[PDB]
């Protein structure tokens, strides 16, 4: 798990703070809709 | 891009010549030794490396 | 044009080698293109050119040189005069390595074509050039010294064979022989 | 190949040594190694100069080791019992930079010095298991010392 | 330029790696390479490198081809794999100099602004290092030789390497004091007394070969010069040196007793050791 | 059909230049293609090894470079012999030698497009000449499961096999993998060039010049022999020592073969002092 | 597509840098090389061109590739100076058509003399035998300046093609100013 | 061999070393040390190393792998 | 380049965080959110001038 802050035009290179760990600009996965990842939401990355 | 960069850290005590003590930033601490022409004599305690 | 240059090299042969600029024992003077032009100039002249750097005091050579040539040889007499006596001093050591490099005083007075009471503080002007750092002893103003620089090499360089070199090193690994056979087991 | 070798063991039959090159010559190491073994058997203790001169020239060509140890095993045997015959081909083979061809020339010592407490044989065995680095050519040679001391067994348990 | 040559030991296998690869062909007597390297200081350390294909003719030495496309496109590619890396010369082999070399030394040129010839051996003997370093200037000479342009040696060094050896050294190895002075002082002189002596025989051979076939017994100022530096010692009779008597002679004795007397004492350690050793622990009858 | 203990050589080249590259993007886990030979089932020789340019997708089958693959052949083709891929060489710089579910994927590409499909896994941890981290492994099919997954028609080669064994991380992702042995491929003129490069160069080895030597030894022969005279106080106090129950006296303090052999080598500098010059 | 790969010969000397024919004489040679380069690739896409001045230096310029653009780069700065040495460029002409690892590809050598050459005619004529051994085709056009009649080069081609031999077209340089065009016709003719 | 043996004891001790504090001795040949990182572990002492230094807390430099207390 | 700064600015290890200090030998320090200060001997792909403390 981790928190959604930002999101950007073009590729949205979501950064997400992980808790603790550091601010990691993840973009979406293949299956996941765009419109239903949103800013300031929590979300599951996946670390491979 | 080849380039790797290196931990900051700050030299805790010249334990011998050829290895100074040093404590990273973060806070391990890692005897380390000194590269080629490092200028000892300026890697004196309490420099960062 | 060799005619030419011959002309140039009677020039050479005269005034640019009479020049205290050019006295490197054959360094140039010996190079043969010029020599052999030079030999149209006087050959006395140019045998004198070469007595002062090896020759060094050749005193009947000094009587020839004002022949050679009276231009700039009579202008700088004294100054060659004092440059042959360094050349003397370099001579003993690098000719001469240890044995006759050791010399008596009245040689190095007539070395440096000075009277030999008047050498004991001839010697000592010589010595203060300093040209060359080694070790002298005015015992006999014997050389035996360490450090000198020769321009060329006499003659073949028959010192550099079997004279001195190569012949001690022949001696040498015969000795190392010795070693083995001193110790053949321990070598393994 | 292996059974035909063992059945046409020491009868030295032209035939047998043919078809034995020809599985020699086939370059599969794994029939070859059957090969080799059974070419050793065939012309054991014939000291044969072309069967020896083949075997080693085909070792030296035969880039799988597979082949080689086989052909390892065929060079000792062809050289059986020979005493003092075979001693140039055994320096030659320890000689060889290559392991598996010191490993034949250690078998080679214990063919040619079966059951012989002769110093010689064990006086190279001896320089070779303290010399060589390989570990399977220093096993071979105490394998060879076991063969050559089979006549004297009371002296063979203290080596 | 150019002040010392290190030449890393993975570039100097893969000159013979590189000999074996073209084995098949003989002919070529040699094996040529791009030698890349990195500039990080006057100091010049050969890394990685790949061998361009050339042929060497005996007509006259300028039937010589280097590939413009496996130059550049190998040097790109391997450029991508090391930023440090860059031109920085080439490797040949067959250990005399061909006089083709200052011609394909002229292309080198052209693509290393200080580029550098190593004239390793894939065969290697015994004595020095592999590597030979060669660098071809064009001056003119103070004495006044035509041209002068030719190589010029440079110092050569072996590059440093971790777990390499573990391949090779591991059968081998001697990393101890032990054979010091049993076997160290041996080889010095087994080359020192008959390697030394083979160059300064070339040149006692070269006062009168040298005037038959060499560039001149009276040439190259250094053949007199070093030599002459070689001589600081005088070289024949008085000498001087261990002649000192109260000089050199004295202090090798004091030195040499003060080493004497050390063994002295130290049999009296190792002798009583090996006494209470065997006299009373092999003494054991119980 | 049956697998065996296969036995994979590294010419010396390909250790050199894995390790070199490996030590370079130690950080980065680079991976390279190596350039093996099957000369036969049993045998595999990896004769050459080559490194991709860095690729930033990682140790993946997608980071291999095509374009790379064919290019790098071609200049292989005009320049000696090239020898078909055996499979990827790469480093994990965590965990020495280890295989991975992403690293599987990689090898069964590498064995769709081959047989063999060698992996080789080098490692930051090293020694000067004894560390040999890196070790070779080749996936085992859930097919083949059933069947025996390495027949062995020799028992020698299993027991050699067998010495390396496994490794504990190595046991944790070992199912769905054989480990495979590696040896060095057999080295002669290059070892006898780094043999001689070795005392000759990697060692010092000056030879016209490899005979401090009379200046710092009166103090280093002073010190020792001070070091003994206190440590020699242990030995008599053993001698003195009635020692009917067995105790430690710190004996073997020794030094005398250090003095020993300071002070014959510093002796045997009168050969250069009248043999080796004069 | 036929499949041919051609090791030209450019000339750079002080003959070149006369301009009778056309502007300048080397001007001329570029525009003669551009024309064999296109004629090439009509014929076929993969077909390598390859030059180098024969003058001086006899290395290679550009090694032999199918685009044309390294092509035209090399003759722009070709600068002009080098004593023609035709004998050293004819023999590393020769091997380097050898050297290509396409060998498949038809070997062919176009190359342009300036000035006349000092070389023993029977030392060319035993180049020209090997070359026939090799069964290379050597089609010389001389450019501005020529030995008078091209003696030697007239031997040295039937050498090269006797027998009943391809006998390629040699071709002296037209007294005074040529046009390219004259000067491209006679190898589109003929080999 | 004793003498390669003897240096590959050298060689673990030259490596880069993590710093560490002693802890306690379950037993001689092994130890309970705290590193920089803090983390006890079930570490071995070097043989050559002597006992009376390891008992006060102190420092001790530990191998990176190992952890040992080289 | 850009391939591989699309694909690290992907990845999880990018940790973006702010640079302590500029530093001239074309140098940065930078702390990333792991709490971890790294100097870099080449400041980056992003120009220094544009790069701000
Ligand atoms: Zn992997």
């Amino acid at each position: 798990c981790t928190k959604i802050i930002n999101a950007d035009s073009e590729d949205p290179k979501y950064i997400i703070n992980v808790k603790q760990f550091a601010k990691f600009v993840v973009d979406l996965s293949d299956q996941v809709a765009p419109t239903d990842i949103e800013e300031g939401m929590r979300v599951g990355v996946d670390r491979n | 891009l080849q380039s790797v960069g290196q931990i900051v850290g700050e030299v805790l005590k010249q334990l011998t010549e050829e290895k100074f003590i040093v404590k990273a930033t973060n806070g391990p601490r890692y005897v380390v030794g000194c590269r080629r022409q490092l200028d000892k004599s300026k890697l004196k305690p309490g420099t960062r490396v | 044009p060799v005619s030419e240059q011959q002309e140039r090299a009677f020039t050479l042969g005269l005034a640019g080698l009479l020049g205290e600029g050019v006295f490197n024992f054959g360094e140039l003077l010996m190079h043969p293109v010029l020599e052999s032009l030079r030999n149209t100039d006087r050959q006395w002249l140019i045998d004198t050119l070469y007595a002062f750097n090896s020759g060094n005091v050749e005193r009947f050579q000094t009587l020839k040189t004002a022949w050679g040539q009276q231009p700039d040889l009579a202008a700088n007499e004294a100054q060659l005069l004092r440059k042959i006596q360094l050349l003397c001093l370099m001579e003993m050591t690098f000719t001469r390595p240890a044995n006759h490099r050791q010399l008596t005083f009245e040689e190095i007075a007539k070395s440096a074509k000075i009277t030999v009471n008047e050498v004991e503080l001839l010697v000592m002007k010589a010595l203060s050039v300093g040209l060359v750092k080694g070790s002298i002893d005015e015992v006999d103003k014997r050389v035996h010294m360490t450090w000198v620089q020769p321009r060329v090499l006499d003659l073949q360089q028959i010192k550099g064979m079997k004279d001195r070199l190569e012949f001690w090193c022949t001696d040498v690994k015969s000795m190392e022989m010795l070693v083995e056979h001193q110790a053949h087991d321990i070598l393994t | 190949s292996l059974g035909l070798g063992l059945a046409a063991m020491g009868t030295a039959r032209q035939d047998v040594y043919d078809l034995l090159k020809t599985n020699l010559y086939q370059d599969d190491a794994v029939t070859g190694e059957a090969a080799g073994l059974a070419l050793g058997l065939v012309m054991l203790g014939s000291k044969n100069a072309q069967a020896i001169e083949d075997m080693v020239g085909y070792a030296q060509e035969t880039q799988h080791e597979k082949i080689l140890r086989g052909l390892a095993v065929g060079i000792a045997l062809v050289m059986y019992g020979r005493m003092e015959e075979a001693d140039a081909l055994i320096e030659s083979l320890c000689r060889d930079k290559d392991p598996i061809l010191r490993r034949s020339g250690m078998y080679t010592v214990a063919m040619a010095y079966c059951g012989s407490g002769n110093n010689k044989a064990i006086r190279r065995l001896l320089h070779v298991a303290v010399s060589d680095v390989n570990d399977d050519v220093r096993r071979a040679a105490v394998e060879s010392l076991g063969f050559i001391l089979f006549r004297t067994p009371e002296q063979c348990p203290s080596v | 330029a150019v002040q010392k040559v290190v030449v890393h030991p993975l570039v100097l296998l893969s000159v013979v790696d590189h000999f074996n690869r073209i084995g098949k062909v003989g002919n070529q007597k040699r094996v040529v390479g791009v030698l890349l390297g990195s500039w990080q200081k006057k100091v010049l350390d050969v890394s990685n490198s790949f061998a361009v294909p050339f042929d060497e003719d005996d007509k006259d030495d300028s039937v010589w081809f280097l590939d413009h496309d496996y130059l550049e496109n190998m040097y790109g590619m391997f450029k991508k794999v090391n930023a440090r890396e860059r031109i920085v010369g080439w490797y040949h082999t067959g250990p005399k100099l061909h006089k083709n070399d200052i011609a394909i030394n002229e292309l080198m040129k052209r693509y290393c602004p200080n580029s550098v010839l190593v004239i390793i051996d894939v065969k290697p003997k015994d004595l020095g290092l592999p590597t030979e370093a060669y660098i071809s200037v064009e001056e003119v000479h103070d004495d006044g030789t035509p041209t002068s342009k030719t190589f010029e040696h440079v110092t050569s060094e072996i590059g440093a390497e971790e777990a390499e050896e573990v391949g090779v050294e591991h059968l081998l190895r001697d990393i101890k004091d032990t054979t010091v002075g049993t076997l160290s002082q041996r080889i010095t002189n087994q080359v020192h007394g008959l390697k030394g002596l083979n160059s300064k025989l070339l040149d006692i051979r070269s006062y009168l070969e040298k005037v038959a076939t060499g560039k001149l017994p009276i040439n190259h100022q250094i053949i007199y010069q070093l030599q002459d530096v070689f001589n600081l010692l005088p070289d024949v009779s008085l000498q001087e040196f261990v002649k000192a008597f109260y000089l050199k002679t004295n202090d090798q004795m004091v030195v040499v007793y003060l080493a004497s007397l050390i063994r002295s004492v130290v049999a009296l350690h190792n002798l009583i050791n090996n006494k209470i050793a065997n006299r009373d622990a092999e003494k054991k009858e119980g | 059909a049956v697998d065996t203990a296969e036995q994979v050589y590294i010419s010396s080249l390909a250790l050199l230049k894995m390790l070199k590259h490996g030590r370079a993007g130690v950080p980065m886990e680079v991976m390279g293609l190596m350039l093996g030979e099957f000369v036969d089932d049993y045998t595999v020789r990896v004769i050459d090894v080559f490194a991709m340019p860095q690729s930033g997708t990682g140790v993946s089958v997608e980071a291999v470079d095509p374009v790379f693959q064919a290019k790098m052949l071609d200049m292989l083709k005009q320049t000696g012999r090239p020898e078909m891929v055996v499979g990827w060489y790469h480093s994990h710089p965590g965990f020495g030698c280890w295989l991975s579910g992403v690293d599987i994927n990689t090898q069964q590409s590498f064995e769709a497009l081959s047989e063999r499909a060698v992996a080789v896994v080098v490692d930051p941890i090293q020694s000067v000449k004894g560390k040999v981290v890196i070790d070779a492994f080749r996936l085992i099919n859930a097919n083949m499961m059933v069947l025996g997954h390495e027949p062995r028609q020799t028992t020698s080669n299993l027991g050699h096999l067998n010495k390396p064994s496994i490794q504990a991380l190595i046991h944790g992702l070992n199912r769905h993998y054989y480990s495979i042995t590696i040896n060095y491929r057999k080295n002669e003129l290059e070892q006898k060039m780094l043999l001689n490069l070795h005392k000759k160069s990697w060692m010092e080895g000056l030879t016209l010049q490899d005979y401090v030597v009379k200046e710092m030894l009166e103090l280093a022969k002073n010190y020792n022999k001070a070091v003994e005279e206190e440590d020699k106080m242990t030995p008599e106090q053993l001698a003195i020592k009635n020692v009917g129950k067995q105790d430690p006296k710190r004996h073997l303090e020794e030094h005398v073969d250090v003095l020993m052999t300071s002070n014959i080598v510093q002796c045997l500098a009168a050969m250069l002092d009248t043999v080796v010059f004069k | 597509m036929v499949l041919e790969s051609t090791m030209v010969c450019v000339d750079n000397s002080e003959y070149m840098r006369n301009g009778d024919f056309l502007p300048t004489r080397l001007q001329a040679q570029q525009d003669a090389v551009n024309i064999v380069c296109h004629s090439k690739t009509r014929s076929n896409p993969e077909n390598n061109v390859g030059l180098i001045t024969l003058a001086n230096d006899c290395e290679v310029l550009t090694t032999l590739t199918p685009d044309t653009g390294r092509i035209l780069s090399k003759l722009h700065t070709v600068q002009p100076k080098g004593k023609i040495t035709f004998c050293t460029g004819i023999r590393v002409a020769h091997l380097a058509l050898k050297h290509r690892q396409g060998k498949n590809h038809k070997m062919r050598i176009i190359a342009f003399v300036g000035s006349p050459v000092e070389d023993n005619e029977k030392d060319l004529v035993k180049l020209a035998k090997r070359l026939k051994k090799e069964k290379v085709n050597v089609d010389i056009i001389n450019f501005g300046e020529e030995e008078v009649n091209t003696e030697k080069l007239t031997a040295f081609v039937n050498t090269l093609n006797g027998k009943d031999g391809t006998g390629s077209h040699l071709v002296t340089v037209p007294p005074g100013p040529s046009l390219a065009d004259a000067l491209i016709s006679s190898p589109i003719l003929a080999g | 061999e004793f003498l390669h043996a003897q240096e590959e004891v050298k060689r673990i001790q030259s490596i880069p070393l993590v710093i560490g504090q002693f802890l306690e001795a379950v037993d001689q040949n092994t130890a309970i040390v705290g590193s920089t990182t803090g983390s006890n572990y079930y570490v071995r002492i070097l043989s050559t190393i002597d006992r009376e230094l390891l008992k006060p807390n102190a420092s001790v430099a530990l191998h990176k792998h190992s952890n040992a207390l080289v | 380049e850009n391939s591989e700064k699309i694909k690290v600015n992907k990845t999880l290890p990018y940790l973006v965080s702010n640079v302590i200090e500029l530093l001239d030998v074309k140098c940065a320090v930078i702390k990333t959110s792991t709490r971890q200060t790294y100097f870099l001997p080449v400041i980056g792909l992003v120009d220094a001038e544009k790069l701000k403390p």
